[PDB]
RNA sequence: GGCUGAAGGAUGCCCAGAAGGUACCCCAUUGUAUGGGAUCUGAUCUGGGGCCUCGGUGCACAUGCACAUGUGUAGUCGAGGUUAAAAAACGUCUAGGCC
């Protein structure tokens, strides 16, 4: 919930400055999500927040409008800090500030390690950027040098203080709040609610106001699931081809568990006339960062997976998920499908199920308490 | 009988196959199709314009597919000695999509009512819930006719001037809607359509937007669109 | 009862005219809206358009003797004229024509 009881419809009542606004357009946001709803007001009056939600779904949005929109432009200079619980994902959420600010002209920077000091140093001579995000361990190590302006900083933020925890930078956080002002406004946000993490609030935070936003991964009703009748694998081939001939397809998922059928379907499908990107469970974490976004884009119309990777990494924008074969993991049938944040508005879902995994169908339909309809022979009408 | 459900099935295919990069090589199939009876070019046609302003992200390449099928004449089934050309039915299609808004509102209000007889609040919520949805895929589909007929366009099946009475249409009614049509349009055919024998007239559909920029009576995200628009019409069209 | 195809229609192009549109301009009300005008158009209809004259090449013929000249022209390439218009020899239907 939130003890804080303003929740709001959209950006547009915000009150947001209009530069601000055309950067937070320009990157795509329409309707807010929870914490979006709720938590981003406080944060603009100038209070202390603690707040939980998960990582990388707006989370750090909604601080990224709240400190932008209380960054005074004129002066340059460093009026907040970010301590992120990594390197890598200070980067993405500098950029990610940069997608909300390219219209503002304020600067974020990402002190990270392994980096040259002195470069730094200079870096941060010649201007420095109106926010800063980084790691406890080495922003302290940066910062006790006085290469900073531990002065004009009047927002601290914590995220993800959990991952900081495990970390066990306890102390070091407790310098960083020793070096830095008294009146200045303090956020901290977590993944979840630990008792470490609320023995901070107490320490250093004052007056919290809480943010508890609920994750959730059940939205079974909301997405139809069918199921086809097809017994013979050879014929599975042709079960997708009669799909594509009678489907309104934008984009389809084909998931596969195993690796060699994935590379003969791909060998298969792009003999025919379909482009394909397809990834494997050897493959590294670049290259299909690489191959996600390209399907993202739409320069390819079908994404080949395995259950794991599309647990690593997720687009919601396909209108059908081909379950090719049934999941040895019962389980990760709901991660197969990804109902976890409401896709299925249109969203369908098909089953390619062998004769014996009538079985299959059968234990997940009444174990996950569902109800997966036969393929209707008249279906173009009905989606 | 089974051969135009055949024939749809394979154009059907053909639509969802179809990406800018393999572009070439399924335009062979499409040459192929055996396209020889009024209904049979109507359904094509059908299919064709549904993917297309269903979805726009693609409708580049359904565009250029149009143009393999600028000449397939084809003999009407009421009198047998007269021909439709593809042109004239797939346009045909386009304008009248075109020109629902003058009707559109019309059958939100004939829902309207039903807002009103809604009595219980889970009735009113789930009443506004679809008539919010229907409004959701009507200005969906209004945005893909725009950038379909945009792209035809581009592809000289259409001339300068249906996009200038086109764009000033859109701009006359000042609602949302048209409004982002408008900037869709532009944002497509900016390109191709700044010429020096549009300088003059171009020069004041802009212009006017300005004052809705300056204006601030609509949404924020409609000036949003719109001075995205003109930026990009600031930078050569790149 | 099956094969094939007339620049005879239809389609495409060009020209004329009409419905419709017309940001800007002008005129009226006058309210920034409607109506009219002026261009610019015309996703749509109604008509019209398959001209001459000269060369090159090729072909056939007829003469003189493989070669040359004359004649006609291949849906020929060009070069010019003429009418407001000089067209996809046409992803089409027929009248036929044949078995
Ligand atoms: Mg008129
Ligand atoms: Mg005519
Ligand atoms: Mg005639």
């Amino acid at each position: 919930e939130s003890n804080w009881n303003e929740i709001v419809d959209s950006f547009d009542d915000m009150n947001l400055s209009e530069s601000l606004l055309r950067g937070i357009y320009a990157y795509g946001f329409e309707k807010p999500s929870a914490i979006q709803q709720r938590a981003i007001l406080p944060c603009i009056k100038g209070y202390d927040v603690i707040a939980q939600a998960q990582s990388g779904t707006g989370k750090t949005a909604t601080f990224a409008i709240s400190i932008l929109q209380q960054i005074e432009l004129d002066l340059k200079a460093t009026q907040a800090l970010v301590l992120a619980p990594t390197r890598e994902l200070a980067q993405q959420i500098q950029k990610v500030v940069m997608a909300l600010g390219d219209y503002m002209g304020a600067s974020c920077h990402a002190c990270i390690g392994g980096t040259n000091v002195r470069a730094e140093v200079q870096k941060l001579q010649m201007e420095a950027p109106h926010i800063i995000v980084g790691t406890p361990g080495r922003v302290f190590d940066m910062l006790n040098r006085r290469y900073l302006s531990p002065k004009y900083i009047k927002m601290f933020v914590l995220d993800e203080a959990d991952e900081m925890l495990s970390r066990g930078f306890k102390d070091q956080i407790y310098d960083i709040f020793q070096k830095l002002n008294s009146n200045t406004q303090v956020v901290l946000l977590s993944a979840t609610m630990p008792s470490d993490v609320l023995e901070v609030t107490k320490k250093f935070m004052r007056d919290p106001i809480r943010i508890l936003v609920k994750k959730e991964e059940l939205t079974l009703e909301g997405i139809r699931q069918f199921y086809i009748n097809v017994e013979r694998e050879e014929w599975k081939l042709d079960t997708l081809c009669d799909l594509y001939e009678t489907l309104t397809i934008t984009q389809a998922v084909i998931f596969i568990n195993t690796r060699r059928k994935v590379d003969w379907l791909t060998e298969k499908m792009h003999a025919r006339d379909f482009t394909v990107s397809a990834m494997h469970g050897d493959m590294d974490q670049k290259e299909r960062d690489v191959i996600m976004r390209e399907f993202r884009s739409g320069s390819s119309r079908v994404l080949i997976t395995t259950d794991l990777l599309a647990r690593g990494i997720d687009v919601q924008q396909v209108s059908l998920v081909i379950n090719y074969d049934l999941p040895t993991n019962r389980e990760n049938y709901i991660h197969r499908i990804g109902r976890g944040g409401r896709f299925g508005r249109k969203g369908v879902a098909i089953n390619m199920v062998t004769e014996e995994d009538k079985r299959t169908l059968r234990d997940i339909e009444t174990f996950y308490n569902t109800s997966i309809e036969e393929m209707p022979l008249n279906v173009a009408d009905l989606i | 009988g089974s051969k135009t459900q055949d024939l749809f099935r394979r154009v059907r295919s053909i639509l969802n196959k179809l990406t800018p990069q393999m572009f070439q090589q399924l335009m062979k199939q499409v040459t192929q199709l055996a396209i020889d009876t009024e209904e049979r070019l109507k359904g094509v046609i059908d299919l064709i314009f549904e993917k297309a302003i269903s979805e726009p992200n693609f409708s580049v390449a359904y565009a250029n597919m149009c143009r393999c099928l600028m000449a397939l004449k084809v003999p009407t089934t009421e009198k047998p000695t007269v021909t439709v050309n593809f042109r004239k039915l797939l346009l045909n299609r386009c304008q009248k999509e075109f020109e629902k808004d003058k009707d559109d509102d019309e059958v939100f209000e004939k829902k309207q009512k039903e807002m009103d007889e809604a009595a219980t609040a889970e009735e009113r919520g789930r009443l506004k819930e679809e008539l919010e949805e229907a409004r959701d895929i009507a200005r969906r589909r209004s945005l893909g006719n725009i950038k379909f007929i945009g792209e035809l366009f581009k592809l000289k099946m259409l001339t300068e001037a249906i996009m200038h009475d086109c764009v000033v249409k859109l701009l006359k009614n000042h609602d949302e809607e048209s409004l982002e049509c408008l900037c869709r349009l532009l944002t497509t055919i900016g390109k191709d359509l700044d010429f020096e024998k549009a300088k003059p007239r171009m020069d004041q559909y802009f212009n006017q937007m300005e004052k809705i920029i300056k204006e601030k009576k609509t949404s924020s995200r409609i000036r949003f669109m719109l001075q995205d628009v003109l930026d990009l019409r600031g930078s050569n069209w790149v």
